[PDB]
This record gives C-alpha cells, structure tokens and sequence, in this order.
RNA sequence: AAGCUCGUAUCAGUUUUAUGAGGUAAAGCGAAUGAUUAGAGGUUCCGGGGUCGAAAUGACCUUGACCUAUUCUCAAACUUUAAAUAUGUAAGAAGUCCUUGUUACUUAAUUGAACGUGGACAUUUGAAUGAAGAGCUUUUAGUGGGCCAUUUUUGGUAAGC
RNA sequence: GAGAACAGAAAUCUCCAGUAGAACAAAAGGGUAAAAGCCCCCUUGAUUUUGAUUUUCAGUGUGAAUACAAACCAUGAAAGU
RNA sequence: GGUUGCGGCCAUAUCUACCAGAAAGCACCGUUUCCCGUCCGAUCAACUGUAGUUAAGCUGGUAAGAGCCUGACCGAGUAGUGUAGUGGGUGACCAUACGCGAAACUCAGGUGCUGCAAUCU
C-alpha cells in the first residue's frame, strides 16, 4: 500500500534571526539570496523586550521558503555539514524535521568579507500528495489520520534514503 | 464591634458577594469545610445524620466556625478523629454592611445623617433555605447517639430551628442503603478518594469494562 | 447621573439566540411584503441599520411603504389617554409575517366553501366559531378497568 | 490517531456550526446575500444569476433564480455537450469557457422568445461592447455573474464565459479590466490579442512552440490533436464554425438514459450499505460484553 | 359647561381562539463566565527542595502548579433552559372570488405594484359577554406640598424613616 | 503543543489544534469569522437639494439616528455598498 | 439509488476513532509559452485530461462513543406564581381554597431531510 502514499518534501525554510537592521541584516540577505536564487522576505519583530535590543516593526530578520530538487539539494548539501546524523528528536510530532548550522561557508560560499558569517536554522517541511486539500480555496478538508503524516514514518524515510542516522540520541 | 447577628439574621437584601464590583471584603472566620477522617471510602462510614435548617434565615461564618469547633470537640473527645467525616454543606458568600454613623458625638462631627449611607463590607454570611442541610457527618452505624449529641450541641451556635434527622443512602450521597449495597454486590462501583464512582450503561465498553470488570465477569 | 439613550435597556434582548449567532439566512430577504400585509417586529442584533427602538420589539403592525432594503411598518403607540399612529422605516431583518392572518385567510377560504356546498346540499351551514362547550353525558365502562383505590400517603423524610 | 486535543463535551455542545454549504467549503453567503436580493418593490422579479463554475474537466454554466424551497435553473450549459458542435479537446480552456457562454446565452433566449432580436455580436473581434437595448422593443434578458470563490484576476475563464454569453445576446454589466489584453500602466484593451485568446492563439502559440523546441512533452500532450489529425493552424476555423453551429441550433439534445433511474437504483442499492437496527445493535452489545467478560 | 353630526354607527380597564414578543421568579453550573470545599489517578527535558551521584533530557523521594474524571457550595450587575402575572396583532363589507382597464413606476416581456370598472357570495356576515347611546369640537376653572394599606422592591441595625 | 544555530520562560521560522477563549480609538454592554478583525489596492457619499420618519417628547426645540427621492461621485467583474 | 452544480431549513447535518466504495461525477494528480500572482507555478493564474491513484478529500456504515434532536402519568402537578381569607405563627415564614405551571435528573428512540437542473453498471 504505497501507491500516493509517498512521502515529499512540501518545501525547505531556511531562516537567519539577525537581531537588528542594516549591514549585517542585508548582508544575511545576500547569503540567502544567492543561496535560493530566490529573494528572500524579511520579517520584522512581532513585539519588543529590551534585554536584546529589538522592538516592533524594526526588520529583525531574514528567511526564504525553497521547493522541488533545488531544495533538496540544498537539503543535502546542507545535511552534509551535520554529516547525515541527526538526533532522536530534530523531528516533530506532525512529521516535520531541521537543523540548525554555523560558518555557511560549508555549503560551498567562500567566506568573501564583503558578507561575512552567519548561521542557520534550516527547517525541512514534509507531506504526502493531496496537500492541496488544506490549502486551497474551495473545498477545505483535513488530511485523514492514515494520510496525516507522522514521526515515525518521516524517521523511517530520512533513514532508507540520505544514508542518514539518528547519533545522539 | 462586630454589631449583633440579629441586624443580619434575616434574608432582606439580594446576595452580595465578593466581585469585580464588590471587592475589598473581609475573610470568612470559617475556611475548613472538611475535617474528621476524609480521607475514607464510602464503605466504612454507612451512616449519615444531617443538621437541617426549619427557618428561611442567614447565618455566619463567625457561627459556623464555632458550631464547627464545638461539633468537631465533643467528637473527637468520644470517638476519636479516624471516627468521622464533618462536612460543611453552606459557604458564606453574601456579604453583609455598615453603614458605620460615628459613637462619640454628632452635633459638629455630624456625619451627615443618612447622606451617602451605603455601606461597607462588615462581614460574610451563608444564606440558608428551609430543608437545607447543614453539618453532615457519616460515622459508622455505632456512633449515632455521639453523632447525635455533637450536632445538637453545635446547635446551640446558631439562631432559629435546627432539626437532625436521620438519613438512608450512606450520607455523604444519595441512592439508599440497599440500592447500595446492591450496586456494590454488582460490582458497580469504585473508590475513589473519599466518593465512589459508579457503572453506567452510556458509554463505550472499552471504557466500562477497562474501568468495571468485576460487573459482567462470569468468575464471580 | 441617569442614562435613557436609545438601546438602554436591551442587552438581552438584543442578545442574538444561542447557537443562532452570526449568517443571517436568506429566505429572510426572498420574503415579499405587500402594502396591507400584518407583520410582527423582532430586531436583529447583528444588522446594526434599520433597527426599531425597543418598544416597537414584539409589536406587530401593517405596512405602509415598500423600498429597497426595508419597509414603512404602522403601529399604534400608547401616549397617555390615546394612540398615536407612528412609522417604522424597518429593514426586513427585523420583519416578518403574521401567521395569525395567514390562519384568519385560511378560515375564508374555508367558510366560502363551505358556504357554497351548503348552498347545493343544505342550507345553515352554521359557520361561525364556538367556544370550547361543556361536555356530554357518557358511559364509563369497568369491564377490565376496575376502580383502583388510593389513600393518602404518611409523611416521610428520605434525606 | 491524536487525543490531547479532545473536543469537550462543554466545546462540542457550545459549538454552532455552519451553513452546510460553508463547511463543504461550496459557497460564500455574503456573495450570495449582495447578489440574489431584490429590491423590494419590485415585489417578485427575480434576480438572475449566470453561475459559471469549473471543475476539471468540465464548465458549468447555469442560469438561476432563487426560491425559499430552493433556486431554480432557467437554462444550464455544459462544456461536455460541445462535441455536438465541434469541440473535443481543451474543452475547459479560455475558448470553451466563451463558447458555453455563448451556448447558455442562445439557448436562454432561444425558449424564453428573444432570438430574433438580441442576436448578438457574430462578428467576434473583441471590442469591448455590452447590449445595446432596443427600442420600440422589450429590453434584454438581465443576468449577473456568480463566480463564487474563485479569484478576480486578468486572464480567466469565469470572464472568457461571460464575454461570451454578452456576446451571445444576453445583457451582463461588466467592465474590461479582467479580459485579457488589458495593460496595467494604460487602461486601455488589446482586442485583437483577446481575439487570439477566444480562438486559441495561445494555445496554438504553445503547440507551436513545443513542436519546434521541445517533441517529448508535445508528444504527451495535445496527442488527442495528433490522432484526430488536428494541427495548430485551423484552431481558429474549429472554434469558429463551433461558434456559428451553437448560434444555428443552441436546443439542447440530451442523452438517451441507457438502463434508466430504476436499474441504475438498483445496481447502486445493491452496493449501498443498509444502515442497521436497534435489536442489532443491542446483540452486538451482548456478544461484545459475553466475549470481553468470559473468554470462551 | 356649551353643545354639534348621527342613531347600531362604531365600541370595551373583560374572556376565548389563533399567532407573536419578553429573560423576572424558579432552576443550573459533573454546561460557558466569575466564586468555591475535598480528596483520587496521570503528568514534564519545561518548578522548588533532598537522596544514590565527578557528569549523564542518568535512578529514587516530598510538596507545589497542570491535566483527567469525580465532589460540597454560590452569583443584583453569570447563564444553556425558563414560567405565572402583565403585553402586541387578528377574529372579514374599507371583506373573499373571477374577468378586465390606467401608469410617466417596475419588469426580458400588457410580467408585476397601486388604484379601479364589471360581475358573484348577506342576514347564524364569519368567536364570547356587555353596550344607562356612538363619534366630534370649542372654551374655561381648580390642581401641579400628598398620605395610608396589601403585594413586589432599594437604602438603612431599624424607624409612625 | 511539538520541532529548528547562537536562542535562554520570553526574539524569528515551520506544522498542529484552536466557536473566538482575540481585536474592532476611548466606559460598559450588544454585535461580528472566506468577518465588522489583520494586510493590501483604489478612494473622498465626512458632497449637494430640501422633505418624511424614530428617540428624548408637549408628541415642541436641540442632539443623534433611520428609510427613500432628485443629482453627482467612489468602489468593484458585477450584484450591490 | 449514487454523483455534480446551484440551493432551502442550518448539528437527526457537528466531533473522536476504525471500515468500505462497482459505474459515472467530484477529486488528487501532470507541465509553466501566454493572461496572472507569489520569497516560493505551494495558494492563485493558465495549459493538458495527457502520465498516474482512490492514497487522501468526498459519500456511506460502524461505536452499550461525546454532542445535538424528539417524546415521556420520568421527576412533577414538585419548585415558582395570579387570586382569597378578622387563616396559623412572637416573628421568620407556612398551610389551605379557585387557578396557571417549569428546569435539572431519569428513561426511550433517532443521527439530516429536501427543491431545481444535469449525468451514471
């Protein structure tokens, strides 16, 4: 029983949570810019508190949202500084999983001192076909509980492919 | 200080209590409801006398408090505290005023007659119907004269009339003794701390037979 | 220190009938209303345009006027020793017909007939209505249904 | 498959539910209220709407009233009844979106009486042109667009099916803004790019453009053209002489019924669960407690 | 007080029938919101404290918060529900039925809406009882400090307040 | 609630559940979920003309509000507002 | 009888969890030249019914299921209430006469019906 049953990426959410604006918010910009090839949205501070210097509406940081091979790709070079090992949990309860890395440069970047370095929270996101169900205008169901996706089943695929293991727990 | 309760004994005035609107009240004098031995199945203590009020009135914290150490005293004299379970069945919600016209002299510190005579909170005091309980106990079936003699000695701490009738039905609850008894020859019932929980015929079996097995089981 | 502005006093009845909340429906706005024609005044809180004062809530009136969005709805308003005849610009949220003429029209349609099959058959159909009458003599049999007899019942406690 | 939601019993008895068309996700009734109300004066007239829903496969085009017991069609259009009229592929594109516009708004006036007058624009060059009224004459047949819940926008086919039935003869108030060829910056139209879209040239422009640079994905593709002999040059002729066939003769041939309600009833009943008794269900409570408690 | 137009016209401090409106009394809170007594079973890496411990989302212990199902008791400014009394409308001649004119309004349309012609149904003509006449107008006096009782009810310990 | 570098009880991201437990300038109350809330686009109907109506009420005034007409505009695919 | 579109009354229709579904339809599903819209052809827009599947959505059934609906000499003619008395009672409050009359609790059953059109071994 796997004819749609097939587990696939929804799309990959790679975010930097730079503190502030200007010249290093920009700059995590350009990483991720040339990164996706995508243009990447900059979110702003949902409120303020003062211990770390952000406030409302002040363009704190940057993410972009990838699909299809491109974003495994990514995916894979990215996975590779982990060195195919991730823990027990990284994984969601729904089905979902990330990782977080530092110095970019491991995805192939020179360092360039015109950027500078930057970290990362990469946050892969998972489905099976008939997603669109949930999202589309008309008609708005749910996902049935054998369709839903679930830990175990994203543990098992990110296993039988990547060459992947759970190390650390 | 503290004026007599027979300014408040009567129900006069709508309920008051403590709200957003209301608010700064003084505490209850009585704050324990439960005392006696509580922690204890319904099985052990099949008896019940209940102090009920004859008289549409309101009574006190203050004397609830009281009765409540008077009955609690002489019961723990005789029987003992693992003896006994006291409960208070009446809470002191309505809050009671001053109007608080000053006591030395009001010929210039005048006080302003009854200007502005809305009062303020003086105390709490439970508001009790007719037929409605007061003080149950549930001893064991042996202990019905001490029982007896602690309601009645309680009794005097409060204003008008005062009944102790004797119950069925293993008085902290209802279903009479033999239904019961019955229901516990079933299998229908569990202990929880203190009440039971009994079998219904509503819910799913998964349920009713993971939580009442001894019921339809052929062994017994 | 007093307030007597326009929806005082109309909390709950401008409250909005449990689990009926929200999404009025439409056969509320496919409801023709005639001039002539009897309806009854229940506002709806959700429809903020249009709305009666709250004495006019529960009284029923006749059109006067048809408009776009609403109609004109008469009503007789006690104001010390009369009535005075006022007019109601009221949306058709707050509106709706009077099943009591609908039941008055029913009866003449029903005594028209019946007029007519007396007219062939036989005369004084007696249509008027009467008034529920006393009861006539009749047999109460035993015949299985023994009278049971019953005694006053002691005084219990059962508490 | 998860519990620490757990709808409560206080939850699932305060919860009101919707509309039943709101849940199935089906209608929006602020729409619905806005369009369907009719001016009380005028007392009965209703208010026609031109629903023109796509699934895929399929344009449905319906010409509607509504009623308290519930609305009624005064005519209904389908893009699956074009194969009469000479359309058999991309039949729920811009082009069969207008021509079933097109179909409902002949075949509305065909049984209503108003086809000899109110004919139509049979010289579709896209020019932007409502219908006119005619004097010495009744006024046209007034009819307004449903859409529903699919999105305004510049280029579809919710617009391609009511130029078409404008065109056709019926009066729908619009405005050009929607049709493609209209530019953001000029608020202007480009007619004869409009015209391409009614006879396919994007669609040919596509075929055309695949065929000379990429034959595996042509091949896949558009293979219903490559078997019925059609190529990308007479698009325009099909779709025309589809227009002038409609316009000839819009009646509405329905089918035959082949093994009619009766058999259909049966052969669905027979697969059809019954529901169950109250006796049944007790007896299964008896087997359930009999197994549960004495173990064989 | 003067009258005026009429003489069963229309009416009514009343019931019944039909149809509505209401959110008080009651009740309810193992239903929402607030208040509230008691224990019982789960629960954390994500509470505190101590133990086996160099560390381990490593092992154990008490209590608090949480959750689950129970549980005693409440609300003028809470409520799913929900009276009695009081309350609106109607109970046909200015009515019902059929055909058919006007319109500059409305309709896709001599379709609708309003007012109507013409015809048909009358004395159990469309519940009850009563109707010491019904309807209408003008003008003008005194008054514009109130008090008591039953019942509902606020303030106040209460008061011949 | 569960997950993701620095990230911690709270910073940004993702999914889940979520009948409103939020917000709607300002009291309180009502009302509101493809919304009356949040975001975006276009705008000035917060215009003109003078009348009928509801509340307060003497059935006066003011204040506020309602529903139309004759115009002119905005909005949107349009119904409509 | 099923399905689709458009609906009416708006839970007997909602929720939790399992199981089935022939035909048709709906659906997921496939690609991005053009209109169109996004950080992302995911949503939206368009193009193919072609490459594929009922996996989900959908419909129906199941559950001593939760909820909701109806009924009941079930509680209960109880609570409450209109009217009455030179009635009882120190009072608080109560009974009685002529009347109206609940909610919770309890039990039983039930778990969408239906209109217009089009189509389906």
């Amino acid at each position: 029983q796997n004819p749609m049953r097939d587990l696939k990426i929804e799309k990959l959410v790679l975010n930097i949570s730079v503190g502030e604006s200007g010249d290093r918010l920009t700059r995590a910009s350009k990483v991720l810019e040339q990164l996706s090839g995508q243009t990447p949205v900059q979110s702003k501070a949902r409120y303020t508190v003062r211990t770390f210097g952000i406030r409302r509406n002040e363009k704190i940081a940057v993410h972009v949202t990838v699909r299809g091979p491109k974003a495994e790709e990514i995916l894979e070079r990215g996975l590779k500084v982990k060195e195919y090992q991730l823990r027990d949990r990284n994984f969601s309860a729904t089905g979902n999983f990330g990782f977080g890395i530092d110095e970019h440069i491991d995805l192939g970047i020179k360092y360039d001192p015109s950027i500078g370095i930057f970290g990362m929270d990469f946050y892969v996101v998972m489905n099976r076909p008939g997603a669109r169900v949930t999202r589309r205008k008309r008609c708005k169901g749910t996902v049935g509980n054998s369709h839903k996706t679930t830990k175990e089943d994203t543990v098992s695929w990110f296993k039988q492919k990547y060459d992947a293991d759970v190390l650390d727990k | 200080a503290r004026r007599p309760a027979r300014c408040y004994r009567y129900q006069k005035n709508k309920p008051y209590p403590k709200s957003r609107y209301n608010r700064a009240v003084p505490d209850s004098k009585i704050r324990i409801y439960d005392l006696g031995k509580k922690k204890a199945t319904v099985d052990e203590f099949p008896l019940c006398v209940h102090l009920v009020s004859n008289e549409l009135e309101q009574l006190s914290s203050e004397a609830l408090e009281a009765a409540r150490i008077c009955a609690n005293k002489y019961m723990t004299t005789v029987s003992g505290r693992d003896a006994f379970h006291l409960r208070v069945r009446v809470h002191p919600f309505h809050v009671l005023r001053i109007n608080k016209m000053l006591s030395c002299a009001g010929a210039d510190r005048l006080q302003q007659g009854m200007r502005g005579a809305w009062g303020k909170p003086h105390g709490l005091a439970a508001r009790v119907d007719i037929g409605q309980i007061i003080f149950s106990v549930r001893t064991k079936d042996s202990n019905k004269d001490v029982v007896v003699e602690g309601l009645r000695r309680a009794r005097y701490k409060f204003p008008g009339q005062q009944k102790i009738i004797l119950s069925k039905k293993w008085g902290f609850t209802n279903l009479d003794r033999p239904e019961y008894l019955k229901k516990r020859e079933a299998g229908e019932v569990k202990d929880d701390g203190a009440f039971v929980k009994f079998l219904s015929k509503k819910g799913s079996l998964e349920n009713n037979i993971r939580e009442f097995p001894e019921y339809f089981a052929a062994q017994a | 220190g007093k307030s007597h502005g326009y929806r005082s006093r109309t909390r709950y009845m401008f409250q909005r009938d449990f689990r009926k909340h929200g999404a009025v429906h439409l056969s509320t706005y496919l409801k023709v209303y005639k001039v002539g024609d009897i309806v009854d005044i229940k506002a709806n809180g959700s429809i903020q345009k249009g709305m009666p004062h709250k004495f006019y809530q529960g009284k029923t009136g006749v059109v006067y006027n048809v408009t776009k969005s609403s109609v004109g709805v008469i009503i007789n308003k006690m104001v010390g020793n009369r009535y005075l005849e006022k007019r109601l610009n009221l949306r058709v949220e707050h509106i709706k017909h009077s099943k009591c003429r609908q039941e008055f029209l029913e009866r003449v349609k029903a005594n028209a007939a019946k007029r007519a099959e007396a007219k062939a058959q036989g005369v004084a159909v007696q249509l008027k209505r009467q008034p529920a009458q006393p009861r006539e003599s009749r047999i109460v049999s035993t015949e299985g249904n023994v009278p049971q007899t019953l005694a006053p019942v002691p005084y219990e406690t059962f508490i | 498959a998860f519990q620490k939601d757990a709808k409560s019993s206080a939850y699932s008895s305060r919860f009101q539910t919707p509309f039943r068309r709101r849940r199935e996700g089906k209608t929006d009734y602020y729409q619905r209220k806005r369009l369907v109300t009719q001016h009380k004066a005028k007392y009965n007239t209703p208010k026609y709407r031109l629903v023109v829903r796509f699934t895929n496969k399929d344009i449905i085009c319906q010409i509607i009233s509504s009623t308290i017991t519930g609305d009624v069609v005064l005519a209904a259009a389908y893009s699956h009844e074009l194969p009469r009229y000479g359309i058999t592929h991309g039949l729920t594109n811009w082009a069969a979106a207008y021509a079933t516009g097109l179909l409902i708004a002949r075949r509305t006036l065909q049984k209503l009486g108003l086809d000899e007058t109110y004919k139509g624009v049979e010289e579709v060059e896209g020019e932007y042109e409502l219908t006119e009224a005619v004097e010495d004459g009744p006024r046209p047949f007034k009819v307004f667009l449903d859409i529903g819940l699919q999105r305004t926008t510049t280029g579809a086919r919710v617009f391609g099916a009511l130029k078409g039935a404008s065109d056709g003869g019926l009066y729908v108030p619009h405005s050009e803004n929607r049709f493609p060829g209209w530019d953001f910056e000029t608020e202007e139209i480009d007619p004869e790019l409009l015209r391409s879209y009614i006879f396919g040239g994007h669609v040919s422009q596509y075929m055309e453009e695949l065929a000379d640079d990429d034959e595996e994905r042509f091949s896949e593709l558009f293979k219903g053209y490559l078997a019925d002999d059609i190529d990308a040059d007479s698009l325009e002729d099909i779709y025309t002489s589809a227009h002038e066939a409609i316009r000839a003769d819009p009646a509405f041939k329905p089918t035959e019924k082949k093994f009619t309600k009766e058999q259909y009833a049966a052969e669905s009943k027979k697969y059809r669960q019954t529901k169950l008794s109250k006796e049944e269900r007790a007896a299964r409570v008896a087997a359930k407690i009999a197994a549960l408690a004495g173990q064989q």
